[PDB]
């Protein structure tokens, strides 16, 4: 009983290094390949479930997250890691922000929680780093369109595209090349499902790959009709069948 | 938090050593202003410029900071510091005096050297501010919790490289448009990258705010780099 | 490298033992213990001739009947001082009376005690042992005169004489043979004076070393420089004709 | 099976051993000699207290718990403060709450129980003193001998401390003379003393070498020093 | 001694040896247990080993009545087991109280994997060295098997099996679901899907089971219950007359 | 207790009442009603028994330990903040200072005389002129009248005159006449002939 | 001791074993309505005084305890016991069940290999009683595993007594009475004292039967005591 | 909350986190105070790593503790600013119910006495500080100068100095200060102060800041000009065969 | 509502001679019109030469005599057996009263 590790586990080496920062990165790396592509109306992350014997069913993991209606999550790096920092923003999107101005976040300032949670853990006694990479895609009334990275430090920052894991130095340059400031939503879409199709092995279908947007707003998906002043969230998940029918077109 | 044979904080050392790694971030001090400058590390062209910041950071209306070092662990310094400055306006219904500020900050930074056995942040801090007691001043602190007064100075990469050739150029009767022009000349040269261009840039002034008798803070639009990066004759 | 409060295989805690030898390390401390009183004696040790030497307190008051020289780290002697007057004071507004020298002795040694990581003490506020001894002299109705040896280690022990600091295995032995039970307080004066000269570092004079004594009558007294100057060259002079 | 092992009392040895017990254990044998015996209406302790120098105290080893009960020490002495300071907290709440003197039976569990916290708890020392616990109480007279392990036992008598082997051998093969020293309390004391002696390459024992402390039937706990002990030389 | 063996700090690889270790206890009882899911039902089978005489074998179980609806079979040494069941059957009563319906399977398999995600992450707690299997029929989502390791991972399965014979089951099951089609046992009696599940502990094993070897629970609408030696003993005389 | 402020044109002028009476008593009749809050600001103060000297010495504590701290003098305008933020913590804890202030200062800075009046809530006004208590119901009209802001120090010491005057004729207590004190450019000075004169 | 080796096991668990290994002799028997238990009592000195340093323990009023290995650690487990039971009973107001009395002090123990800064018990822990639903003998080791038991020992003769055990489980297989239990326990105690007999020894016998005690724990004394030492003796010459 | 102990003593009987306080100080730039018959007066040197500083704002060495009271260092800045504070509380509170100043020992024997328990707490380290205060006790006119170190030790010093190269100046200020005849003036105190730098500093430009407190809560800092017109005066004089 | 105090009568007298003293009171306890006890004692011996006597509310009565016998156990354990002065007693129970100054010890003490 009782916490005897009150000092930090994160110490600075003779070089300059952070020892346990570079380690979870190290873990982040083994992580599967995930990647978000920015569209001028929408965002586009996604993943592959890795599903670990068919016996598994891989709907009931959720690789893809959303955060708020506007805000969605995927990750590479630790699974456990990332399902407990879910929790803590959706909670802390709540507590720090909702609770107060009424209003869910704008995408830069979740994702600055979410660092800052991730930071603390580098910091605070008898703690490792979490040993994950985050994608955090959203959209706010004055920021429009948005998509930060989150790494184990804490440390955060926008892209236009990217990619992490283990086939992330080839994605990256593999969008480098597809990207352009024009793109509309299906177009990024129809990108990452190419980008994808390095990164996996074996099967490559929509039981496979988890997908989501963050796109136009879906009154339908909104469960109540009446206060015609919102049209619902912008994020979706892409459903299986939705993904099949654009790798046939592909 | 503990000491050296030699008399050293080890831990302390070794932060400076992290910080020695980081993007160049320099402040020059005008008679007429205060100008913060700093470049981004190796990144890419996907990598988002318009909504990014990363260096740059404003403080209260009177005071920005240039960071260089972990930038997770400043984000927690820089939210610290604009509480103790709304609180210091509350308080006595006055801004926060440049210094003060200054001191309080590098305070919390000398407590994880002293107790606590937590680590301490690897961050050191460029601090340009104004105000009545003593006009223009540019600050500087590190994670040994020590702050000093500067003329022009630099933190992060290629500091002694830096440091020569600002003592170099500088003059004590300069305006804000040669320290501008002064700052870029300086990261030209101690880059670790082929040329100086836009996206890597981070750029701050402030000013007596053209005509008014108030202070005015400028943290440069991407296209205001691009603009002040081709009169200076680089493109 | 383990821990604060380990045995060693012999079975003493390593911390006190390290403490001791710091005391070695301390400037000296006489006390001898009569009939007519108690004397306590320090040697200065200015470690320049630019320190104002009587600014060196070496030997405390704790209450009109206690006094205290200490030997060691003596800056961990201010809150054992701060303690001792405490309890001696607090003492007096319980009970209307003088605290016991046994009893004010063995609150500072409880003191001695509290070190430790946060220990299955309580509460032990304080990571290592003090640096320093103290030697403990007063008076009460009950036990007469007394003289204490209090270590770190919160054992203390009561002495006819004893001595403390770098000189004591000299100045010890020195005392087994000078002490006899009716040695006036002018002659302890004279002997802890004698004792102190053979084993300071530098030639004994009235700025370099402290007397003093507790009696009944006149309680805790420190002798100025003037009143042991005179004792000094009693000294020479009574050692002159032997 | 030696390294790595005695470096707190929260680690096992490979043997299964806790050397930082073990070795607060041995602060016992570097510590005074000192004595336990009892017959039916009386329990006495004999301790030699040692002196530092020619010029010292020969340090008290008796304390008084109670009116009924009452130990003697060798090891640390400020752990002997702690414990016995302790008891007379126990002895005391079982006289103000229940108006009932404390057995010594369960002083001897409370002891135990204290005790053996010490040898388990990261960050503190096992207790570094044993000690002699004699009292009268609704049974009779008793001798319990407590170890800092935490181990207690109920005796007819005992010693602890240097030599303390010698006396053990002597009282081993008195015992059916000292049980019988019913209602004579100078003659178990005598008996208390001869014990001591076959634990002395030392010397005689002198005024101020000797320490006895006596608990019986209409006798409550009492330390004798010095000139009240020199009829027993 | 490196500090990356005995905490949960990463190693250069990113990795935990504590919790690889505590993987690695989950095997130490030498038991292997599956689950499958019936049209309405669930089941869990773990092998029962008795070795020492002068145990009394009644109270020698791996299955864990953890709500009315849930149950829970673990794969690790027994201490570990049980305070894993009683932190269960504690967040499982806390749930009721506070949200007024019965905590579904898969909730409480995630609420039971961040719990060990937790100690994946401090350093004075060590993992526990168990893989726990909860199976009921959720009234959500129908028959229902979750599953959490020392990790933090958890996942839903249309069957599993766990234990030093895990991957043999597993293919075994795996190979029946392929041909068959479906992702459940299409049997309306409970009995018969028990009956199924020993069926295929017995080929992949290669092995025979007495009334005694094994430890049945079954998980039906509102209630999960274990079997007694004799209703195993019915089921192991079905089985005898067909296979 | 009376507690009176006026703000001339040059400097600020405080008059204070002498008198402490406890109960059918008047146990002094000496009594300085202030405290000095640094070279250039004035503190004046009435109230409850106790708590009247413990604050303002508290207040004066934290302002010269501002001072040692920054070797510069805090502006009225910021003092006066300062000291409504802990009137205003203060009325709603355990128990509250009860304590009415008038704050005046001379700001080197701007070149201008300051007065702020504060009571025991935390409420603070800037005013050319101020009371606490029962005596601002004799001289705010009495002052509505005679004052004008570009006085003299010299007339605003009349403009006093006039109302201390009033408040003898009219108020049930004896006060025992006012200390006076001015606070200008050139730091604070007690006019010590008042009295009598 | 939060450390696992690679081997799964957990070192500092598998130390205090050997400290368990290396205690006194200690025995339980479950009897058809009832449990025995007994224990090696050495006589390091002709000084203890006999029958007067009891190691059985009583918990509530229903439930015995006896432990190998530290005895400080087993007392210190027993006092937890009996507030375990205190706080079930306050709560329930029936009497703890054995069952659910094991478990709690299994949990207990449990959770002192779970953290660095605790150490594991070094005592194995044989203890039971009779609640509303019959007897119940369980045994609980250092790492806080426990099982219910026919018959149970630990200490230096566990072996030796684990053997008689088995013999009397697989030739009694239609019970054995509470009288016999007691007489055997002082059997399997002697014959016990075989791994361990530089020494002499004292025998100590509880019971809980619901016919011989009520259900209550009592310690077996005078004549009864005497007549099992004697059955004893006699089967061991 | 973290008290893992790391003042600890060694088999030799010393504290060596302690002891490498001492280290740093050592490392510390120069500091010296000196007191005359009516005077105290204080100095400092300042390094040469960069020279593009603005000493408008940067920190001065001679610390005010209350108005009549102040304190200079040598070691570590950033652990000098805590001390000074917590002395600067401690002037006010004294104040606030002794109602009267400080004296000098007072404020020495609670700035010591903070330095003392940083050498016995959990999770704390030394302050790698000494100190030197210096002043006049209120409604006194005899001078007043002591010194603390990390240990907590305080002791009263007609001369005395701290930091790097220290060694040298404390053997210049022996041979030097006479006791029976202090420095009679300002004038030729601040000589024997601006003598006593000049053997560790090089230039007496603007690296040597001299601080002169008499009675009554007298002091003055001097400029560059007046310690050049010392400067010039000793280097032209003291040079002859 | 509740009140934590009685009063049980009595009356208790000291009178101090050249080389003694006496205390003395009366054996009747009362509650209203009601005889509790006709004997039950209220002074007593306290050890050391000293007697006490604590008369009014007898709950608090008791409390204190039990306070002050432990009291002068305690002098003797921590001061070396040194016999308790009776101006020292009388300290010492100024401070045990007054100890409970926001809720006082209804009792008028002699001793």
């Amino acid at each position: 009983m009782t916490d005897r590790y009150s000092f930090s586990l994160t110490t600075f080496s003779p070089s300059g290094k952070l020892g346990q920062i570079d380690y979870a990165l190290t873990a982040v790396k083994q992580g599967v390949t995930s990647l978000g592509i920015k569209a001028t109306n929408g965002v586009v992350i996604a993943t592959e479930k890795k599903s670990s014997s068919p016996l598994a069913m891989s709907e009931t993991l959720s690789k893809v997250s959303l955060l708020t209606p506007d805000i969605g999550a995927v990750y590479s790096g630790m699974g456990p890691d990332y399902r407990v920092l879910v929790d803590k923003s959706r909670k802390v999107a709540h507590t720090s922000y909702k609770r107060i101005y009424g209003e869910y976040p704008p995408t830069k300032l979740l994702v600055s929680e979410v660092a800052k949670i991730m930071q603390e853990a580098t910091q605070s006694g008898g703690v490792r780093p979490f040993g994950v990479s985050l994608l955090i895609a959203g959209h706010d009334e004055f920021n429009g369109f948005s998509l930060y990275q989150v790494d184990p430090s804490g440390s955060y920052f926008p892209w236009k595209a990217t990619a992490i894991g283990k086939g992330s130095v080839a994605a990256k340059t593999f969008l480098e090349k597809r990207w352009n400031d024009e793109l509309e939503l299906e177009d990024a879409i129809h990108i990452a499902l190419l980008t994808l199709k390095e990164s996996v092995e074996g099967e490559f279908n929509g039981d496979t790959i988890e997908l989501a947007i963050i796109g136009d707003e879906n009154p339908d998906l909104l469960g109540y009709t009446g206060i015609p002043t919102d049209k619902g969230p912008r994020f979706r998940k892409l459903t299986s069948q939705e993904i099949n029918d654009r790798l046939e077109a592909l | 938090t503990i000491f050296s044979p030699e008399g050293r904080l080890y831990q302390v050392e070794y932060a400076l050593e992290s910080i020695s790694h980081a993007g160049t971030a320099i402040g020059i001090m005008a008679s007429d202003g205060i100008v913060l400058a700093a470049e981004r590390k190796v990144t890419s062209t996907l990598l988002e410029q318009d909504t990014s910041t990363e260096k740059l950071y404003k403080l209260n209306d009177k005071i920005a900071v240039a960071v260089a070092g972990l930038t997770a662990d400043a984000e927690i310094l820089i939210n610290t510091a604009r509480i103790h400055a709304q609180n210091y306006l509350k308080t006595y219904n006055e801004d926060i005096p440049v210094e003060i500020l200054v001191r309080r900050l590098s305070d919390i930074k000398q407590g994880y050297t002293q107790h606590g056995g937590l680590r301490p942040f690897g961050v050191s801090f460029i601090y340009a501010g104004y105000d009545d007691r003593y006009g223009y001043q540019l600050y500087t602190s590190n994670p040994s919790g020590n702050y000093t007064g500067w003329k022009a100075i630099s933190v992060g990469a290629n500091t002694s490289a830096a440091q020569t050739l600002l003592q170099m150029d500088y003059k004590d009767d300069m305006k804000v448009d040669d320290a501008i022009e002064l700052a870029l000349k300086t990261l030209s040269k101690t880059t670790d990258s082929s040329a100086l261009t836009y996206d890597r840039l981070e750029f701050a002034t402030i000013r007596k705010g053209a005509n008014d008798g108030e202070v005015y803070q400028k943290i440069f639009k991407p296209q205001e780099i691009k603009d002040i990066l081709v009169k200076t004759g680089i493109t | 490298d383990r821990g604060v409060s380990t045995f060693s295989p012999e079975g003493r805690l390593f911390q006190v033992e390290y403490s001791l030898e710091a005391i070695k390390l301390g400037s000296t401390a006489i006390g001898i213990a009569t009939k007519e009183g108690v004397v306590l004696g320090v040697e200065k040790r200015a470690t320049s001739p630019l320190l104002e030497s009587d600014s060196i307190e070496k030997i405390v008051e704790i209450d009109r009947h206690i006094g205290c020289a200490m030997s060691g780290l003596t800056a961990d002697a201010r809150s054992m001082i701060e303690h001792a007057r405490t309890a001696a004071v607090t003492h007096n507004l319980y009970y209307d009376e003088d605290i016991n020298v046994e009893s004010l002795t063995q609150s500072v040694c409880d003191l001695a005690l509290r070190f430790g990581e946060g220990a299955s003490g309580e509460e032990r506020l304080m990571s290592r042992p003090f640096g320093v001894a103290l030697l403990i002299a007063g008076h009460d109705a009950d036990d007469g005169y007394q003289l204490f040896h209090a270590e770190p280690s919160g054992t203390f022990y009561r002495y006819n004489a004893k001595a403390i600091g770098s000189g004591s295995e000299g100045a010890q032995a020195e005392l087994l043979n000078e002490w006899h039970s009716s040695l006036t307080l002018k002659e302890a004066e004279l002997l802890v004076l004698k004792i102190l000269k053979q084993v300071m570092e530098e030639k004994l004079d009235e700025n370099n070393a402290q007397l003093s004594c507790i009696t009944k009558q006149d309680g805790f007294k420190i002798y100025d420089n003037e009143k042991t100057a005179e004792l000094i060259k009693e000294l020479k002079e009574k050692e002159a004709a032997e | 099976f030696r390294n790595n092992y005695d470096g707190d009392t929260v680690t096992f040895s490979p043997t299964g051993r806790l050397f930082q017990v073990e070795y607060a254990l041995e602060a016992i044998k570097q510590g005074s000699v000192t004595v336990g015996l009892r017959s039916n209406t009386h329990a006495v302790l004999v301790a030699l207290k040692r002196n530092a120098d020619e010029l010292s105290s020969y340090q008290k080893k008796i304390i008084k718990c109670d009116e009924h009960m009452g130990l003697s020490l060798a090891g640390l002495a400020p752990d002997a403060r702690v414990l016995s300071n302790y008891l007379r907290q126990q002895c005391n709440y079982s006289s103000l709450v229940f108006n009932r003197k404390l057995a010594v039976e369960r002083a001897g569990h409370l002891l135990c129980d204290k005790a053996q916290k010490n040898t388990q708890s990261y960050g503190g020392r096992p207790y570094g003193v044993g000690l002699l616990i004699i009292g009268y109480d609704k049974s009779g007279a008793h001798l319990l001998e407590f170890q800092p392990s935490g181990n207690v036992t109920e005796l007819y008598g005992t010693a602890i401390g240097a030599r303390s082997q010698g006396a053990k051998t002597y009282l081993e093969r008195t015992l059916d003379t000292f049980i019988k020293i019913d209602g004579n309390p100078d003659e178990l004391i005598k008996a208390g003393v001869e014990a001591i002696s076959q634990s002395l390459r030392d010397e005689s024992l002198t005024v101020d070498n000797l320490s006895i402390a006596i608990v019986g039937k209409d006798t409550p706990f009492t330390i004798y020093d010095g000139e009240a002990v020199a009829k027993y030389i | 001694a490196g500090y990356d063996r005995h905490i949960t700090i990463f190693s250069p690889e990113g990795r935990l040896y504590q919790v690889e270790y505590a993987f690695k206890a989950t095997n130490q009882t030498n038991i292997n247990s599956l689950a499958v899911r019936g049209k309405d039902c669930t089941v869990v089978i773990s092998q029962k080993k008795v070795p020492d005489k002068l145990l009394d074998p009644t109270t020698v179980s791996y299955i864990f009545c953890i709500s009315r609806t849930i149950g829970m079979v673990v794969n690790g040494p027994i201490p570990d087991a049980r305070n894993a069941a009683l932190r269960a059957k504690a967040e499982a009563a806390e749930f009721r109280y506070k949200y007024g319906y019965d905590m579904p399977c898969d909730v409480l398999a995630k609420r039971m994997a961040n719990l060990s995600q937790i100690y994946t992450q401090r350093a004075y707690m060590r993992p526990l060295g168990v893989i726990l299997t909860f199976v009921s029929v959720d009234e959500e989502l129908g028959p229902s098997i979750y599953k959490t390791d020392p990790a933090g991972y958890y996942v839903g399965y249309k069957a599993t099996a766990t234990g030093p014979k895990q991957q043999e089951i597993t293919t075994n099951l795996e190979n029946h679901f392929k041909k068959s089609k479906i992702d459940h046992i299409n049997e309306e009696s409970w009995e018969k899907v028990v009956e199924f599940a020993i069926t295929h502990m017995i080929d992949a094993l290669g092995t025979e089971f007495s009334k005694n070897d094994l430890e049945v629970g079954v998980a039906t609408k509102d209630k999960f219950f274990t079997l007694s030696a004799e209703n195993i003993e019915e089921r192991l005389v079905a089985i005898a007359e067909q296979d | 207790d009376i507690i009176l402020g006026i703000r001339v044109q040059d400097s600020v002028i405080l008059a204070s009442s002498k008198a402490v009476t406890r109960g059918i008593s008047v146990l002094k009749d000496s009594d300085d009603k202030t405290r000095q809050l640094s070279p250039h600001t004035l503190m004046s103060f009435a109230g409850e028994a106790g708590d009247t000297v413990q604050f303002a010495e508290y207040i004066q504590a934290n302002i010269q330990l501002y001072s040692i701290r920054e070797d510069y003098e805090l502006s009225p305008q910021a003092v006066s903040s300062f000291v409504r933020q802990e009137l205003a913590k203060s009325i709603r804890s355990r128990r509250p200072y009860q304590v009415n202030v008038l704050i005046g200062g001379y700001d080197k800075k701007k070149n201008k005389p300051e007065l702020y009046q504060i009571d025991y809530l935390g409420t603070k006004v800037e005013l050319p002129y101020g009371a606490h208590g029962y005596s601002g119901f004799y001289t705010f009209s009495l002052l509505d009248h005679h004052y004008r802001p570009d006085m003299t120090t010299e007339e605003g010491l009349d403009l006093l005159k006039l109302c201390v005057q009033e408040l003898e004729k009219r108020m049930p207590m004896d006060f025992k006449g006012v200390i006076v004190k001015i606070v200008d450019k050139d730091g604070i000075r007690q006019v010590d002939d008042f009295q009598a004169q | 001791n939060s450390v696992f080796s690679p081997d799964g096991r957990n070192f500092q668990v598998e130390y205090a074993v050997k400290a368990v290994e290396n205690g006194t002799t200690s025995i339980g028997i479950k009897c058809n309505d009832g449990v025995v238990f007994a224990v090696e009592k050495l006589i390091t000195s002709k000084l203890l005084v006999p029958q007067k340093n009891v190691k059985i323990q009583v918990v509530d009023r229903h439930i015995g305890c006896v432990y190998s290995g530290l005895i400080p650690d087993g007392r210190h487990l027993v006092n937890r016991g009996r507030e375990e039971a205190a706080s079930f009973k306050k709560l329930y107001k029936t009497p703890i069940p054995i069952p659910a009395f094991a478990d709690r002090l299994g949990q207990y123990v449990q959770a002192h290999t779970l953290y660095n800064s605790v150490r594991p018990f070094g005592v194995s822990t044989i203890f039971g009683g009779v609640d509303k639903n019959g007897a119940h003998l369980y045994m609980l080791e250092p790492s806080g595993s426990y099982w219910g038991y026919k018959g149970a020992a630990t200490g230096k003769g566990r072996q030796s007594a684990k053997a008689e055990l088995e013999k009397l489980v697989d030739h009694h297989p239609e019970g054995l009475s509470a009288r016999e239990a007691v007489k055997q326990a002082a059997k399997i105690i002697y014959l016990a004292h075989e791994d361990n007999k530089e020494k002499d020894f004292e025998l100590e016998i509880s019971w809980c039967s619901l016919s011989e005690t009520n259900g209550l724990h009592k310690f077996v004394k005078g004549d009864l005591l005497q007549e099992a030492i004697d059955f004893a003796q006699k089967e061991i010459n | 909350g973290y008290d893992r102990a790391l003042s600890i003593f060694s088999p030799d009987g010393h504290i060596f986190q302690v002891e490498y306080a001492l280290e740093a100080v050592k490392r510390g730039t120069c500091a010296v105070g000196v007191k005359g018959k009516n005077c105290v007066v204080l100095g400092c040197e300042r390094r040469s790593t960069l020279k593009l500083q603005d000493t408008r704002i940067t920190p001065s060495k001679v610390s005010k503790i209350d108005s009549h009271v102040v304190l200079s260092f040598s070691g570590l800045n950033a652990d000098s600013r805590i001390l000074i504070e917590k002395a600067r509380v401690e002037a006010q509170s004294h104040r606030l119910t002794l109602e009267d100043p400080v004296t000098v020992e007072y404020l020495t024997r609670y700035v010591a006495g903070v330095q003392q328990r940083y050498t016995q707490s959990g999770g704390v380290r030394p302050f790698g500080v000494s100190t030197l205060i210096a002043g006049f006790d209120p409604r006194d006119d005899e001078p007043k100068l002591y010194q603390t170190e990390p240990s907590g030790i305080y002791s009263s010093w007609s001369a005395q100095t701290i930091g790097r190269n220290s060694k040298t100046v404390r053997e210049f200020l022996e041979k030097n200060y006479d006791r029976k005849e202090p420095p009679a003036t300002v004038e030729e105190c601040v000589k024997l102060t601006v003598r006593s730098l000049l053997e560790v500093v090089q230039t007496g430009a603007k690296n040597i800041e001299i601080t002169v407190v008499k009675p009554d809560s007298d002091i003055v800092a001097l400029s560059s000009e007046e310690i050049n017109q010392y400067v010039t005066q000793i280097e032209q004089e003291k040079q002859e065969q | 509502q509740f009140n934590p105090y009685g009063d049980n009568g009595g009356t208790i007298l000291g009178i101090a001679g050249e080389d003694f003293a006496v205390l003395a009171g009366d054996t009747r306890n009362i509650t209203d019109y009601s005889i509790n006890s006709r004997y039950e004692p209220k002074v007593f011996d306290c050890g050391d030469n000293i007697v006490m006597s604590a008369n009014g509310f007898a709950a608090d009565g008791d409390a204190l005599v039990k306070r002050f016998k432990n009291s002068v156990k305690w002098y003797h354990f921590d001061h070396n057996d040194k016999k308790l002065s009776i101006n020292s007693a009388a300290r010492n129970i100024q401070h045990l009263l007054y100890g409970k100054r926001f809720f006082p010890y209804y009792v008028h003490t002699i001793i």
